[PDB]
This record gives structure tokens, C-alpha cells and sequence, in this order.
């Protein structure tokens, strides 16, 4: 069947896969290539000293456990497959209360290339801290940060 | 236990995806309601809050059991195990069940296959107000 | 440590692990050290009589069931393993 | 009136530690940075540290110079290791809000007087 | 009878790969959409947003879920949507 | 191990246990001895006719 071969490929990839271990654990550093597409820069709240931002947050990394040979080079899979594999535990250092949208479904996509390159993007609404100096108010200007990184994994 | 084996026999082969009388006839749901309190009427948002005990009675021949026990009285554990009507409130802006200490639901299955399912609800229902004669 | 070796080690540690029991259920109390990194204090409110506090809350303890050998490096595992592991209440 | 005193050695043959202490304003919520100016060359960014204890470094001095902040004392320190002859320059302490910056000198409003540092082979 | 319907549903759900869309290697899946607007509640100027309640219905074809011998539209319990594939 | 006996005890206790049935079902009335310790009597909301 058309889909049974891809089912076999996915079963083979997940056979013996331990998502608790990062790629290259104990032998190399996991290099995560990241980018952000800001779909809308939310309003700034002076009272709370914060701001909102809606982003497509894209990450990508190499996982040699997930390389495959198949009819197509890229498997554009359901977001359910993301939970079955290791993904970075990225978090926002100055985030206050963020939302990972799941309407109608989890707004995530995972794509596995034949060479083992994974692309993984999420839709997020981040409410981040933007401390301000209001001595020049209302003629003031600010530089609101957005800082992110791994929560558990060091350099 | 007699009740344990009765419950295991009833659930043996049961399919909660399918309603009773899937191909025979419509399932008849007898509805009952006790209004604990009609909360405040928020005229700005065109809504009012209501707290109710909502009960639904129906028949499922798959749950018939022959025994000296005439009714199995159960907490919320088998509500997800057996088929339940997908009743929803059409004009609800926001509704939610009660979960403290445990889910405020009750189930009662009779030997003839009658299922009574009750639960506590609090509903914020919309009500379009005509305020020409206000107050 | 090799990927397969670490996988086998973690599987061995988590096989037969009774989460319902605290790390030394028989006798002595388990010692829990705690550290906090205060990220921010946000809304000290007189009206609500409360304050908001964001922090990194770290707990430190010892579980002899989780001891392993042959892997000198420390194992940073995915956070979902906390559900499988016992932690203080 | 705001002042940014600096302290540190002047001549090395080599390790060093140049400290900077702020007065007249609490810079807890500001970015504190170290810049360098050699004779003839323009002012360049060495290091910066933010209220979130996050450290930014220039490419030329990544892994060698280490920036730190004492928030209780309102000071920023820079440990210098692996000095070379081309590290000879006037080193400036600065404080700012990081508008358009964290690397441009124009974003920092408060500046120290500068401290000479020289390396002799 | 209900036994035949149960067997048909179990056969449909057995061996169903939720990870793959209806034609994973084939042409794109066409999805129709329609909406019944129940209400629009709070058009807020200060928040620059509006609240919209609706019945949002999607329509598509999955040949894996085709069945025969039951001249009925099987309205299944909503729990099976978790087992079945749906658009993201 | 020392804790293996407690693990076996818990497994034995949960073996054959049916949590859908109250204790003493069909033999007696289940008596629940209850009490409350109020750690903090919350504020009273006159607008809602409510208290925490
Ligand atoms: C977008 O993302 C959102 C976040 O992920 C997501 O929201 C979450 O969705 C999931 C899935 O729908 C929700 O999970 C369900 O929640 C139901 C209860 O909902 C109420 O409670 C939860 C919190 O749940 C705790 O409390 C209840 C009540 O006691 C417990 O039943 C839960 O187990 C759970 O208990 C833990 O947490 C407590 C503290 O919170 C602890 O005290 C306790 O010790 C536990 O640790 C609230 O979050 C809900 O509110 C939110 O959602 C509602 C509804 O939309 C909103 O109105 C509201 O505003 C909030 O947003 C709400 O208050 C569970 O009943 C349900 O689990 C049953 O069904 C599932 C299958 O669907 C089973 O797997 C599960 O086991 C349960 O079934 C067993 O138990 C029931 C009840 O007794 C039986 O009837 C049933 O037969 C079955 O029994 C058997 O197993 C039992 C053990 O499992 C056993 O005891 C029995 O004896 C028997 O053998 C399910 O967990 C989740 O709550 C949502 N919210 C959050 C914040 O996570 C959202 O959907 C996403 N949206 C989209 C579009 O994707
Ligand atoms: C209050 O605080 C507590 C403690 O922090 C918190 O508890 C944790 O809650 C989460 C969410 O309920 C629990 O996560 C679930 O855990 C079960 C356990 O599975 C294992 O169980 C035993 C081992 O203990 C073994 O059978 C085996 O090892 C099991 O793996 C999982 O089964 C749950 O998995 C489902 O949900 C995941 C998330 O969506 C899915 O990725 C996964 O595929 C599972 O999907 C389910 O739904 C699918 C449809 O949607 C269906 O197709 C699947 O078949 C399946 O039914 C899940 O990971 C976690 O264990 C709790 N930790 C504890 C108890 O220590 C409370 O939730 C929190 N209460 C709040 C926040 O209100
Ligand atoms: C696995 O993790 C443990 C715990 O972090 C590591 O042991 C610890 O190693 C650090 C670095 O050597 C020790 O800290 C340093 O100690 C000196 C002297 O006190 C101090 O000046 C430094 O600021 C720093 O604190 C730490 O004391 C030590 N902990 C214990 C309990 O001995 C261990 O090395 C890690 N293993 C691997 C392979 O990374
Ligand atoms: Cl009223």
C-alpha cells in the first residue's frame, strides 16, 4: 500500500528510540539552529512593564537516529510525532506567562529529512518583561528584550 | 465480589463509541433539572449565570444484568466507561462542571438497563435583553 | 558514554522503580536541600494583599535506587522523566 | 551627579582585573559595559552584562575577558587574561539602557573617565 | 444489529496510522469548511479584538475509513476523534 | 532490597481491588470521620456574596 511503507519507516525509526536522551549525548554538543517570524508585535503595557509578541518559533537540529531511506526525502508528519522524539527544552528567560496555541490542534509542525535533519516549529504568544526608565516619559524610548535558551542543558 | 463480577460482565464487550439502538430506533433521553441558583444577570455582556443539577435518564440494553441486586449506584468512575449522551448547552458563553473534591457526577444502573446520569453544572448563558423599558 | 549504553543504564534504573515509595522508605528520613533563584517580584498589591514571585526552585536529594556506574558524566534527562521518578511533595 | 570611577593596573609584562564603581544612580536595571580605545583606532565593544546576568562579548575578546557585576555595590568588573601587545589601550566603563545597542557606544549615556592599560613584551 | 457495526468500527480503527494523512504520498487532501456563527460578543476597542462563538465544521475524505454493508452515517462518540486523523 | 517487601505489600493490596465499590458495600454503611483545619479565612466578597 502507499501508506504502509511509510508506517513501516516510522515504526523502524521509533524502534528502540529513547526520547529522554538528546542527540549525541556524551559524545558531542547538540547544535540547535533557531529563527523567529514575528506574526504580530503585541501591545505594550506600561503598568506591568511588559509586552506581548506572537511568533512562529522555528528550531532545527541533527538527529542521526532518525535518518531513513524512503520514497520522499522529507516526511511532513503530524505534530503528534514530536512528542515521541527528543526536542529542545527551550524556554524564555524573561517570559512572564506564555501560551502555546492548540486550537484546533497543537500549532506545531515536525519535518524529518532523510539525512536526519529535523525542522520543528511552534506557534507561541510570549508575554515578556520589558523594564523601562520613565524619566523622559512620554518622550521616552525602550529596548524590550526577548531572551530564550535551554532550561536544563548547559553549554 | 458479586457487584464486581456484574460490572465486569457488563463492560465485557461493551463499546462506548456506539449509542444504544445504533440502527434500531432513536435513543430517548428523559431530562431533569434542579436549579440551585440563578446567578447575577450581567446586562452589559447580555448573560446570566445559573447553577444546576442536570440529570439524564435513558435505556441501554447492553447494561441489563440479572441478579438479586436491583440497582448499581456508582460514582463518576464509569461515566467515561459507558456511553453517555453528548448533551451541550446551545446558548452557553461559558460553562464548566465541578471537580472538588471529586467530579460532581453520579451514575445509577438498574437491572432493566435504565441508566441515570446526574452532574452538577454552572453555566453562563447568553440572554439578549431589550432594555427599552429599563428599569 | 555510548548512546545504547546510556539507554540501557537508564532503563535498568527505571525498571522495578516503585514511585509510590520515598527514596529511603524503611528507616531514616531523606534529606532535601533547597535553593531559589529569584527571577522577579512583580505585583505587590495592597488591594489583594499578595505579591507575585517568579523563581527557579531547585531541590536536591539522594536516591540510592538511581545510582549508576560506568558513566562518569552527569545525566541530564528529558523533563518528562520526572513523572516516572519520585520527587518531594 | 553621576560618576563612574575605574580602578586597575597600568602596566603588565599577564593577568589583570579592572573594576568600575558607580555613584549617584543605581544601575541595577541598566546594562554595564566595557569598551576599549587604542591610539588612532575607534572605540570598540569588549563586554557587557545585563540585569538578567546575561553576558555579551566581542569576537576579539571572547573566552579571554570575563565580565561580572556586583549589584549590591553597584559595580562592574572585567577580568583580563592572556594579554597581548595589541591589548594596550584606554579601557572605559559605561552604563546604559541598550537602545539600538548593547554594542554601539551611542547607546550608553554614562561613561567613565577611562583607565590606561599597557602590555610590554 | 449492533454487533456488525461494532465489528466494522473495530476493523476501521485497527491498523489505522494517525501519524499519516489520508494520502501521505499522493495528491493533497481537499478539506471543505463551513461555519455557523452562534454569536459575536465583545467587540473591544481597548483590547482591539472581538469574541466569536461558532460551530466550525470540516469535511474531507479518508479512504481508510470507508465501510460497506451499513447503509447509515455513523455518528461516533467524540472520543474517537483522538484516534482518527484530523486537519491541523 | 529493604523496600521490595513494601512494594510487594502494595501490589498485594491493589491486587483484585475494585475502587468503583465503596468499602463495606452491601454489609454496612460507610462512616466517614471528617474534620477541617482552616489555615486562613479568606476575604469576603460583598459584591459576589461570597467568601474564600
Ligand atoms: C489545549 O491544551 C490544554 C492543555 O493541555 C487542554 O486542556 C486539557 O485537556 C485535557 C484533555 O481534554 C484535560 O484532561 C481531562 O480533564 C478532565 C477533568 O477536567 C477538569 O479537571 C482538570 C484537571 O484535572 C484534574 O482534576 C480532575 C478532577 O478531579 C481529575 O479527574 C484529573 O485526573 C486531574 O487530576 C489531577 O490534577 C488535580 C489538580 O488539578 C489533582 O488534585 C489530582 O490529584 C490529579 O493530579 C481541569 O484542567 C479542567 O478544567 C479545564 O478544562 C475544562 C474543560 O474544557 C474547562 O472548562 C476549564 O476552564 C479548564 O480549562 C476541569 O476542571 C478529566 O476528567 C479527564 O480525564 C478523564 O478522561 C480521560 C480521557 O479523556 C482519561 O484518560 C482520564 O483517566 C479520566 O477518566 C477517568 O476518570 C474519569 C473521572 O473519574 C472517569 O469518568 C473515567 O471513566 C476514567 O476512570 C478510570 O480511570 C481513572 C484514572 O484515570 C480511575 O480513577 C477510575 O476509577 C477509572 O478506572 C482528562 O484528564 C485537561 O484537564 C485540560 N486542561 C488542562 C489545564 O490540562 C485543551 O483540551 C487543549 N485544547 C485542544 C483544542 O486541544
Ligand atoms: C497536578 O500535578 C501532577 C504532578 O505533577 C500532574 O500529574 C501528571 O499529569 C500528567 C497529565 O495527566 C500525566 O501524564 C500522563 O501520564 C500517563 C502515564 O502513562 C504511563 O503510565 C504508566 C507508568 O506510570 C504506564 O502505563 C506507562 O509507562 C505509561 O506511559 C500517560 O499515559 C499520559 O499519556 C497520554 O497523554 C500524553 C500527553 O498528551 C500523550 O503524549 C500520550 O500519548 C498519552 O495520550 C493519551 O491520549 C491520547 C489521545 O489524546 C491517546 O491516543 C493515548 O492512548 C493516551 O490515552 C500522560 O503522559 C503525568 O503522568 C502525571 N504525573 C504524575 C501523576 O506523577 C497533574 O496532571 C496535575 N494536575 C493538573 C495540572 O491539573
Ligand atoms: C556532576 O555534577 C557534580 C555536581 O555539580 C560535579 O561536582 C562538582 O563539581 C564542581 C566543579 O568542579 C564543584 O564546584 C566548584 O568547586 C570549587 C571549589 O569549592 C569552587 O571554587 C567552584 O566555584 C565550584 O563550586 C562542586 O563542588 C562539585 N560538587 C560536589 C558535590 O563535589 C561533578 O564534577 C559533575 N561531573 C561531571 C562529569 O561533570
Ligand atoms: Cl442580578
Amino acid at each position: 500500500d502507499n501508506t504502509t511503507v511509510f508506517t513501516r519507516i516510522l515504526d523502524r525509526l521509533l524502534d528502540g528510540y529513547d526520547n529522554r536522551l538528546r542527540p549525541g549525548l556524551g559524545e558531542r554538543v547538540t547544535e540547535v539552529k533557531t529563527d523567529i517570524f514575528v506574526t504580530s508585535f503585541g501591545p505594550v503595557s506600561d503598568h506591568d512593564m511588559e509586552y506581548t509578541i506572537d511568533v512562529f518559533f522555528r528550531q532545527s537540529w541533527k538527529d542521526e537516529r532518525l535518518k531513513f531511506k524512503g520514497p520522499m526525502t522529507v516526511l511532513r508528519l503530524n505534530n503528534l510525532m514530536a512528542s515521541k522524539i527528543w526536542t529542545p527544552d527551550t524556554f524564555f528567560h524573561n517570559g512572564k506567562k506564555s501560551v502555546a496555541h492548540n486550537m484546533t490542534m497543537p500549532n506545531k509542525l515536525l519535518r524529518i529529512t532523510e539525512d536526519g535533519t529535523l525542522l520543528y516549529t511552534m506557534r507561541l504568544t510570549v508575554r515578556a518583561e520589558c523594564p523601562m526608565h520613565l524619566e523622559d516619559f512620554p518622550m521616552d524610548a525602550h529596548a524590550c528584550p526577548l531572551k530564550f535558551g535551554s532550561y536544563a542543558y548547559t553549554r | 465480589g458479586d457487584v464486581t463480577v456484574i460490572l465486569n460482565n457488563l463492560l465485557e464487550g461493551y463499546d462506548n463509541k456506539l449509542r444504544p439502538d445504533i440502527g434500531v430506533k432513536p435513543t430517548l433521553i428523559h431530562t431533569d433539572m434542579y436549579v440551585n441558583s440563578i446567578g447575577p444577570v450581567n446586562a452589559i455582556n447580555m448573560e446570566y449565570t445559573i447553577d444546576i443539577f442536570f440529570a439524564q435518564t435513558w435505556y441501554d440494553r447492553r447494561l441489563k444484568f440479572n441478579s438479586t441486586i436491583k440497582v448499581l449506584r456508582l460514582n463518576s468512575n464509569m461515566v467515561g466507561k459507558i456511553w453517555i449522551p453528548d448533551t451541550f448547552f446551545r446558548n452557553s458563553k461559558k460553562a464548566d462542571a465541578h471537580w472538588i473534591t471529586t467530579p460532581n457526577r453520579m451514575l445509577r444502573i438498574w437491572n432493566d438497563g435504565r441508566v441515570l446520569y446526574t452532574l452538577r453544572l454552572t453555566i453562563d448563558a447568553e440572554c439578549q435583553l431589550q432594555l427599552h423599558n429599563f428599569p | 558514554g555510548n548512546m545504547s549504553f546510556v539507554k540501557e543504564t537508564v532503563d535498568k534504573l527505571l525498571k522495578g522503580y516503585d514511585i509510590r515509595l520515598r527514596p529511603d522508605f524503611g528507616g531514616p528520613p531523606v534529606c532535601v536541600g533547597m535553593n531559589i533563584d529569584i527571577a522577579s517580584i512583580d505585583m505587590v498589591s495592597e488591594v489583594n494583599m499578595d505579591y507575585t514571585l517568579t523563581m527557579y526552585f531547585q531541590q536536591y536529594w539522594r536516591d540510592k535506587r538511581l545510582a549508576y556506574s560506568g558513566i562518569p558524566l552527569n545525566l541530564t534527562l528529558d523533563n518528562r522523566v520526572a513523572d516516572q521518578l519520585w520527587v518531594p511533595d | 551627579q553621576v560618576q563612574l570611577q575605574e580602578s586597575g593596573g597600568g602596566l603588565v609584562q599577564g593577568s589583570l582585573r579592572v573594576s568600575c564603581a558607580a555613584s549617584g544612580r543605581t544601575f541595577t536595571t541598566y546594562i554595564m559595559a566595557w569598551f576599549r580605545q587604542a591610539p588612532g583606532k575607534e572605540r570598540e565593544f569588549l563586554a557587557a552584562m545585563d540585569q538578567g546576568r546575561i553576558q555579551y562579548y566581542g569576537d576579539s575578546v571572547r573566552g579571554r575577558f570575563t565580565i561580572s557585576r556586583d549589584y549590591a555595590k553597584n559595580s562592574v568588573d572585567l577580568q583580563l587574561d592572556g594579554l597581548r601587545p595589541e591589548d594596550t589601550a584606554v579601557y572605559y566603563c559605561a552604563a546604559g539602557a541598550g537602545f539600538w545597542g548593547l554594542r554601539t557606544a551611542s547607546s550608553y549615556h554614562y561613561w567613565g573617565q577611562g583607565t590606561q592599560v599597557t602590555v610590554s613584551s
